[PDB]
């Protein structure tokens, strides 16, 4: 149940800092803000390394091996990951700004720019146990006068190429022995180097700076002793180059200016392979493969994120995330996409398991408030502030409908029908709730009744019944279909935000202002329990606020909760950092998530560091944003009293750290929250954490084995069960023969049947033994498939991830061999004469 | 050691017009000696005490098979390159107006597998020869047999279209 | 074309399009000037109706679950 | 917009507006985002629509 | 926590011991089995002229004139491994003696042995688009003995229960590509024959068919009712 | 009895539809390849393409 581990992070494929493909170029390593994504593109999954930065990271590296990882953010706080194993090694901290980090290409070294200091150290063995201090230092080398910004290996891992903001570039030797082979500088630059690289055969260097110029340079004479053979410009004018990066083997340099565009060249000769633009944003990272065949590239500001082929013209993929932004999330029938709606006014498909959008929706002029599926995933209703309710067919994608009021007012929040007739939405100032019809698109009627702003509404699931709450302390029962037009006020202690109701639809949870969490029932109105949720709540000090955080006010509620699909947990979040589920029928915390650990966001620390407050105002508050390099980031263009507007740039202050929306998955164990850093999504593995039911002394892995051995298949697999560990579960369900499946299966007892339910869901939506599978699932729902239909919110999680192995490979499997036996048959009974 | 490659007559003054960027790839580049027998109307491409004699005679081959002097070279340099005779062989209808189909009008056929798939087509009157990377003249010997044997120009436009993107493709 | 627009008449279109299918020359079928602009009119609404009968087809199992009920009854 | 950013964006919408979008028939994997997968293969008219 | 223990018992079956079970390729030979490889080759192989659609940026690179041609070929020296980096190993038929590609060497080889196991091997290695690219260039003129060599390499794949929505993927891309001549000689006997015993072994899909039909009925029959 | 009758006519009936889907199909399938027009360049082949779709106005609500 209550184990749930980290498990991804669905939007914001990129936030800042660089982006690293792994060696065979299938991976690509994203920094989202103090995480590190994995994107395998080939294999279409993903996944989020669980460590954390105290702050937004800004440097990556992992070695040609792809076997250890180390990522920098923008203080110098390095950590280093085993990477197969996804645990962290060693956490380092380099006291200053680095610009890049680099490993080795032989791999025993890496080499890191920090300040004006470029110093090399030597990589710990992965084989190796953990020390104290693994990090053995190298050399240290001072020769530049300003900050390095950048790196470059030379093939063979012997001299290291940096570029400093210091208009010169100065090439280094590893060892003592070839001093004099790396003595020289590079000057002739007239802004900053932006990046200085080796020739395929080390013997040009190519040296690009910001404004625009690239030089080439030889060992020739005008003795040998580095000319400088030709100059190239860009001729960019009010664009500048900001990323640049040059793959030697196919001689290709690829260089994203200030302005979206980025060009790519084929370097000796200089001729122009491609140009053509990102966005409008500043493209702030370039990455090639090592093939030479993918170029990846990140801009910081929309935070989107491309990977292009570039010998065929196509995108890869071209992605784009919401930092800040997500005022709602819904889970799609399957558990397989997550539907976010976003602060800029759209709807976004993220599918779970590939960390990509599949689909994105912009027809709203304004924000987004609201996502709720309907009518079993054909359509998608969406609530927004222009004053639309309007509905998405994700089929045809296409927006059918568009409901609006006489009024013109902005809607918060929206509940649909099950049998999606009716679509109703409440507002945050107009104390009525919008009934229109699905199908006509008319306006029903208009529900009046609150005294108050129509905070959160549900639709029952099975008697449809309307559960509205507001803002005037007041839950409220419509029964609006069928002559009766019936309402049932329920008086609460404070304002009512965050109404979830229970799946079978007899109770309706509460979250109040007060931070507790009532538990209703529907039909006799009374109170069946409540929770008290607010000392078990992480509030965060902000830098600009002079009140503590054990005094705040701000955030000790849960603006948004909802229910586990058995009806037995809630979970919920808010404004606060952390996300807490609870049991409701013991009404006992059982777990409590806290949603990040960064710095660079506001309300985290509960103890704010008193060596940041002076005799005038905290250290954080000072505007540095004058020391900066160049205007279109010296500018501030926040007019003042602004919160929860758009663009993240017109705020001033520091974004805080909220949910906005938590959701169950229908299929898998597992919950989403609609953070600040991105959708956060946490699951439990059961490869983990041996919890086992109701076992012996006798019963044993062993025994179990031994009972296969000797073929009590239905002794074997409930010892399985018992021990409840995934691989003998496994084991001893692939060890059954065919004839007797369907004794086993209708011989498993009442109490391990959602367990070999939920076993076959997760086992088959992506091992490949699909007739055996289904051969299992034929059987076990004909053997008890009673049993499961009078227990349905039992196996309502379990049986719902079935129907995501059946219609999503099965039938898709069997569509495409009904394609092929009619093109057959059209194939071979006609007459193809002339 | 030393190879002869005759000269056809088609392909003799501009030979002779543009032999001076011919010889230097031969003499400093690869070290053979060289001398163009006009009696045999040939060349002889001899070897010096100070493998390049097939690299070079290949380069010479594809100068008199009638590429011009920039894709000789390019069959010059760049070892993953191959090019590939074949003649009709498969009068009014059967050749008259094949290679009428291979060529199309102005040329443009043969231009649109030339660039669909990457290879340098020469044409004679029935001599077609291919240069290129050997899945790009693998490709381009599809089409050129495939409109020779008699398929529809749509088909054969839009297998060159779908060609030239896998072609470049990476997986 | 216009039979096949309903569900109830669409039974009739179907099996004179198969013997149309099976009983002509497929090249003059094509080259018609005239028969593309019907049968894209006449591909999707039978995809519809294959999806449906197919549906119906997926849905009669009702039949198969009550008789393995019937058959554990005892 | 900087009116509605400055109001915090709580403010009040423009009534309305019935205009004409028209819409070609492409297929719903042209009308997605690039990545490896798609999500629905249709076609953006309906039959009716054709 | 970086490594795994064996649970092995001290004084003074490595699946088990190592707390792990990988799961065996296929069960039973007669039982049907998908690829063990990402579930999306399938769908991207079925449609990847219009997922590629997709992909194209907007409109036109704004490239140079003076762009060398055999640029993809002017490479240096971390290695390419597309099937357009393709190096003959070691008289004029589409692909000859000496110019013959490791796929077609592999199809008439196994077309000589009646065994075209390491064809079938070599097709579920290679990538979607050298899928496309092989499928497409199959010969298709003048006594279709290619074609009719992949449709019985398929015919033995498939009857292997293993890979076969793989297989399925591969008929399908070769209806779809040359389907027409397929069509057209029709009544010729050796595709006729080749069509004739892939269909008797392919035939016996039907199972499941009413296995996904009778799973998805009654649970839904189950979950709502 | 009820049960075999009825999915035997059912399946008769898809039969036949999924044969006609293919069949029109092929038929649109070879009459575009035979005379549609013939561009290699991606761009103005996808150019073709949108101008060549088939339109129709919806009457939206902003």
């Amino acid at each position: 149940k209550s184990d749930f581990k980290f498990s991804n992070l669905l939007g914001t494929v990129y936030r800042q800092g660089n982006i690293t493909f792994s060696d065979d170029g299938k991976q690509l390593l994203s920094p989202v803000g103090n995480r590190v994504s994995v994107f395998d593109l080939i294999n279409n999954k993903s996944f989020t390394f669980e460590y954390e930065h105290r702050k937004n990271i800004a440097a990556i590296d992992l070695n040609k091996q792809g076997t250890l990882l180390i990522s920098i953010d923008e203080d110098g706080r390095a950590i280093l990951v085993n990477f197969k194993a996804r645990n962290v090694l060693h956490h380092f901290n380099f006291k200053e700004k680095c610009s890049a980090v680099k490993f080795s290409p032989d791999g025993r070294l890496f080499a890191l720019a920090s300040g004006r200091f470029l110093q090399i150290w030597k990589t710990p063995d992965v084989n190796k146990d953990r020390q104290f201090a693994p990090f053995v230092r190298h050399r240290v080398h001072a020769g530049h006068f300003q900050d390095i910004t950048s790196l470059t290996w030379s093939q063979d891992s012997r001299f290291i190429l940096t570029t400093s903001k210091d208009l010169s570039a100065k090439i280094w030797s590893v060892d003592s022995e070839e001093k004099n082979l790396a003595a020289t500088t590079f000057n002739g630059h007239r802004d900053y180097v932006m990046g200085a690289f080796f020739s395929h055969d080390q013997e040009k260097i190519y040296t690009v700076s910001k404004d625009g110029a690239v030089f080439v340079w030889e060992f020739t004479k005008r003795k040998y002793s580095w000319r400088i053979t030709k100059k190239h410009f860009f001729y960019a004018n009010q664009a500048k180059v900001k990323c640049v990066t040059f793959h030697p083997a196919t001689r290709l340099l690829a260089v994203g200016f200030t302005s979206g565009e980025f060009r790519l060249y084929d370097l000796p000769d200089f001729t122009l392979i491609q140009q053509l633009s990102m966005g409008q944003n500043p493209v702030n990272t370039v990455s090639v493969n090592q093939t030479g065949e993918w170029l990846a590239f990140g801009s910081s500001k929309l935070g989107q994120l491309l990977v292009y082929e570039w010998q065929s013209e196509s995108y890869i993929l071209k992605q784009q995330g919401h930092f800040d932004s997500t005022n709602s999330l819904a889970y799609s029938p399957d558990g397989s996409r997550v539907v976010t709606a976003s602060e800029d006014g759209k709807i976004k498909v993220w599918d779970i398991t590939s960390g990509f959008c599949l689909a994105t929706f912009e027809e709203h002029t304004s924000s987004v408030t609201a996502v709720q599926f309907a009518k079993r995933g054909q359509v998608m209703f969406s609530s927004s502030l222009d004053g639309t309710v309007r509905a998405w067919d994700l089929i045809r994608y296409r927006n059918f409908r568009t409901f609006t009021g006489t009024e013109r007012i902005q809607f918060n929040c929206l509940a649909v029908d099950p049998s999606g007739e009716v679509v109703c939405a409440g507002s945050l100032d107009n104390f009525d709730i919008h009934v229109w019809s699905v199908q006509t698109g008319q306006l029903l009627d208009a529900l009046s009744g609150h005294e108050g702003p129509v905070s959160c509404l549900s639709f029952s699931q099975e008697n449809s019944v309307l559960a509205s709450a507001s803002w005037d302390k007041t839950i409220r029962i419509w029964s609006i279909f069928g002559r009766s037009q019936q309402v049932e006020p329920i008086e609460v202690y404070s304002d009512v935000l965050a109404l979830s109701m229970r799946p079978d639809g007899k109770e309706v949870a509460v979250s109040t202002l007060k931070g507790q969490i009532s538990i209703f029932n529907i039909e006799d109105a009374k109170q069946v329990g409540n929770i008290d949720c607010r000392k078990d709540i992480i509030s965060g000090r902000f830098n600009q606020d002079r009140f503590t955080a054990k005094n705040s006010e701000r955030s000790k509620f849960f603006t948004t909760i909802h229910y586990s699909f058995d009806g037995m947990a809630i979970v919920a979040g808010g404004n606060n950092n952390s996300i807490c589920l609870y049991d409701v029928p013991n009404e006992v915390l059982l777990k409590r998530f806290i949603v990040s650990r960064n710095m660079a966001l506001n309300g985290t620390l509960e103890f704010l560091n008193s060596k940041k407050m002076t005799e005038a105002g905290s250290l954080d508050l000072i505007d540095d944003a004058g020391e900066n390099s160049d205007l279109e980031d010296r500018i501030d263009n926040s007019l003042p009293g602004s919160q929860r507007g758009g663009d993240l740039s017109t705020r001033k202050m520091r974004p805080e750290v909220r949910v906005t929306s938590v959701q169950f998955s229908p299929t898998a164990n597992a919950f989403a929250a609609a953070s600040t850093e991105g959708l956060l999504i946490y699951s439990t593995n059961d490869t983990i954490l041996f919890d086992p039911f109701d076992l012996d002394v006798d019963v044993t892995p062993h025994s179990t084995v031994e009972a296969l051995r000797e073929k009590q298949f239905l002794n074997a697999l409930v010892m399985a069960f018992r021990l409840n560990e995934e691989y003998l579960i496994n084991k001893v369900y692939e060890a059954i023969p065919i004839k007797e499946i369907p004794l086993v299966a209708s011989n498993i007892p009442a109490i391990y049947l959602p367990r070999i339910l939920k076993f076959i869901g997760d086992f088959a939506i992506e091992s490949q033994h699909i007739e055996f599978n289904l051969i299992w699932i034929k059987a076990l729902l004909s053997a008890s498939g009673g049993y499961i239909n009078e227990h349905k919110y039992l196996f309502s999680t379990a049986m719902r991830s079935i129907q995501r192995f059946i219609v999503r490979v099965a039938k898709e499997v069997v569509n495409t061999t009904t394609d092929n036996k009619y093109t057959y048959r059209f194939l071979v009974s006609t007459d193809g004469s002339m | 050691e030393s190879r002869k490659i005759m000269v056809p007559p088609h392909r003799m003054t501009p030979l002779r017009n543009s032999w001076t960027k011919i010889y230097p790839p031969l003499v400093e580049h690869l070290k053979l000696q060289v001398r163009m027998n006009l009696k045999t109307k040939s060349v002889e491409l001899r070897t010096n005490p100070k493998g390049a004699l097939q690299k070079g005679a290949d380069f010479i081959k594809a100068f008199t098979l009638g590429f011009d002097l920039d894709d000789s070279i390019a069959l010059l340099r760049l070892d993953d390159l191959y090019i590939e005779t074949f003649e009709v062989k498969d009068t009014g209808d059967h050749l008259s107006r094949a290679i009428g189909r291979i060529a199309g009008k102005d040329g443009k056929t043969k231009f649109a597998i030339e660039n669909a798939t990457r290879t340098r087509i020469v044409l004679a009157d029935s001599k077609i020869h291919i240069l290129g990377g050997f899945t790009h003249i693998r490709m381009a010997r599809e089409s050129v047999v495939s409109l020779i044997l008699g398929s529809p120009p749509g088909k054969v436009y839009g297998n060159l279209r779908t060609v030239a993107s896998r072609l470049k493709e990476r997986y | 074309r216009d039979w096949n627009t309903n569900a109830k008449t669409h039974t009739i279109a179907q099996r004179t399009i198969r013997c149309i299918l099976m009983h002509h020359n497929i090249a003059k079928l094509s080259e018609i000037p005239g028969m593309v602009k019907i049968v894209d009119a006449i591909i999707p609404y039978t995809q519809r109706h294959f999806t449906r009968v197919d549906n119906l087809v997926e849905q009669s199992y009702i039949l198969d679950y009550a008789l393995v009920e019937m058959d554990k009854l005892f | 917009y900087k009116l509605d950013v400055l109001s915090s964006v709580h403010f009040v919408p423009k009534p309305a507006s019935t205009s004409l979008e028209i819409r070609v028939e492409t297929p719903t994997i042209s009308m997605e985002d690039a990545q490896p997968l798609y999500m629905s293969n249709a076609s953006s008219l309906a039959p009716q629509e054709i | 926590q970086f490594k795994t223990v064996s649970t092995r018992t001290i004084d003074e079956l490595n699946d088990i011991d190592f707390n792990t079970y990988t799961s065996l390729e296929q069960i039973d030979k007669e039982l049907l089995t998908l690829s063990i490889g990402p579930r999306s080759k399938m769908n991207t192989l079925l449609h990847l002229d219009v997922i590629r659609k997709r992909s194209k940026p907007k409109e036109a690179p704004k490239k140079s004139e003076k762009l060398p041609f055999f640029l993809q070929l002017s490479g240096e020296k971390s290695v390419r491994e597309g099937i357009a980096h393709e190096t003959p190993e070691e008289f004029k038929v589409t692909g000859r003696l000496g110019f013959e590609s490791h796929f077609t060497k592999q199809l008439r080889e196994g077309s000589q042995s009646k065994d075209y196991s390491s064809l079938l091997a070599t097709l579920i290695n290679f990538s979607p688009a050298a899928v496309d690219l092989e499928i497409r260039s199959l010969n298709s003129f003048e006594p279709f003995d290619e074609i009719v060599w992949f449709i019985d390499a398929l015919t033995q794949g498939l009857k292997s229960n293993k890979n076969f929505e793989l297989y399925e993927t591969f008929m399908s891309l070769l209806f779809k590509a040359h389907g027409d001549v397929i069509h057209a000689n029709n009544k010729n006997q050796d595709i006729a024959s080749a069509l004739q015993n892939w269909e008797d072994v392919h035939k016996k899909e039907d199972r499941l068919d009413d296995l996904v039909k009778f799973c998805m009925g009654v649970a839904a029959f189950v979950t709502t009712a | 009895r009820v049960k075999t009758e009825l999915r035997s006519a059912l399946k008769s009936t898809e039969d036949d539809l999924g044969f006609n889907v293919q069949g029109l199909k092929f038929v649109k399938q070879q009459w575009n390849l035979r005379h549609n027009y013939e561009f290699v360049d991606e761009y103005d082949q996808q150019e073709k393409e949108s101008n060549s779709a088939r339109k129709r106005v919806f009457g939206t609500v902003i």
